[PDB]
């Protein structure tokens, strides 16, 4: 069975950076897609970056392009999140998502169809 | 009789695909269905059937939906004990857990095999027999998809007939012989910066099947 655990969640100011953190286990193949999730309260879930076929196919969501870096170590089989450039709009619960299944599916790339694999996340703050 | 081979021009070029053709490598690079002796559970539209296979390695379906190429097909082999072997899809798989795939299916009873089969690949390079390979099937009649998987999972492992963004090879089609006659598939997508699974993957939707014993597989890749 298939485990994802995020960490490096905090309560920054805006203009602060964190650095999130997946550890990937359980599975012992390789994983083709690893991506970074977020939601808040009321609004539905949503892709923010994502890193396919050994780093070759990185793609990241508007709102977040320049602020937030997505990387990836095989050593160690984890994901991370490096995010730069806080602000209030990024406070969220954020959930490192997983899968096995091969492509870039235009524009589905960063859907939550993506991926089938999912931890419970980590919480993210950001004040003004 | 014979489908006439490759006219000059008529193969798909792949220096004029200018798409990713990683989404084209992903479907012979360990991505498969295969089911022993198994009956449609349901179907969705006419020219369907749906099959529950377990994908015990990574749990990406639970159901199958093969498609054909008319009702006649789907009619045929509805209430039958086949075997499915085929390259599959998720990427616009439409099916109201789940994923598609095209033909792959060969009645099980009357068409296995005592032992494995084995039919020797023939590749060659810009003319040049550089490289051959078995692949090995277990059915009497095998379909031109199974062993076209096998072919190609092969060739994307050893010398790299798709990467992630091109081919080193400039064009490429498998061809099939039976005493006679023979037909053959382009290896390669059509031109432009986009690149249909489920489109490519229809042309096995004719469920075409061949005798293993008879057949032989010949490999084309020109360089660059």
């Amino acid at each position: 069975q298939v485990q994802l655990v995020e960490s490096g969640g905090g309560s920054v100011q805006a203009g602060g950076s964190l650095r999130l953190s997946c550890a990937a286990s359980g599975y012992t193949y390789s994983m083709y897609c690893m991506g970074w999730f977020r939601q808040a309260p009321g609004k539905e879930r949503e892709g923010v970056a994502g890193i396919c076929a050994n780093g070759k196919a990185i793609h990241y969501v508007d709102s977040v392009k320049g602020r937030f870096t997505i990387s990836q170590d095989n050593a160690k089989n984890t994901v991370y999140l490096q995010m730069n450039s806080l602000k209030p709009e990024d406070t969220a619960m954020y959930y490192c998502a997983a899968d096995s299944r091969g492509g870039i599916w235009y524009e589905q790339q960063l859907s939550t169809l993506r991926y089938n694999y999912w931890g419970q996340g980590t919480q993210v703050t950001v004040s003004s | 009789e014979s489908q006439p081979d490759p006219k000059p021009d008529e193969l798909h070029k792949s220096s004029k695909f200018t798409g990713l053709m990683e989404n084209m490598k992903v479907l012979y690079d360990d991505n498969h269905v295969s089911a022993i002796n198994v009956k449609s559970i349901d179907q969705f539209l006419y020219f369907d059937l749906i099959y529950s296979i377990k994908d015990t390695k990574l749990g990406n379906y639970d159901n199958v939906r093969v498609e054909f190429k008319n009702k006649d097909l789907a009619d045929k082999y509805k209430d039958k004990y086949v075997d499915v072997f085929g390259a599959n899809y998720y990427y616009q798989c439409y099916f109201s857990r789940k994923t598609c795939m095209y033909g792959g299916v060969t009645e099980h009873n009357g068409n296995q095999l005592d032992k494995y089969r084995s039919i020797t690949v023939r590749v060659f390079e810009d003319g040049k027999n550089l490289l051959s390979f078995d692949v090995q099937t277990n059915k009497k009649k095998v379909t031109a998809q199974e062993l076209d998987y096998l072919t190609r999972h092969y060739l994307v492992k050893n010398k790299k007939l798709y990467e992630f963004n091109n081919s080193p090879y400039e064009t490429g089609y498998i061809k099939f012989i039976e005493n006679e006659n023979s037909f053959w598939y382009d290896m390669m997508p059509a031109p432009g910066d986009k690149f249909d699974q489920s489109k490519y993957l229809m042309m096995y939707n004719d469920n075409k099947m061949v005798d293993s014993k008879d057949v032989k597989i010949e490999v084309y890749l020109t360089t660059k």
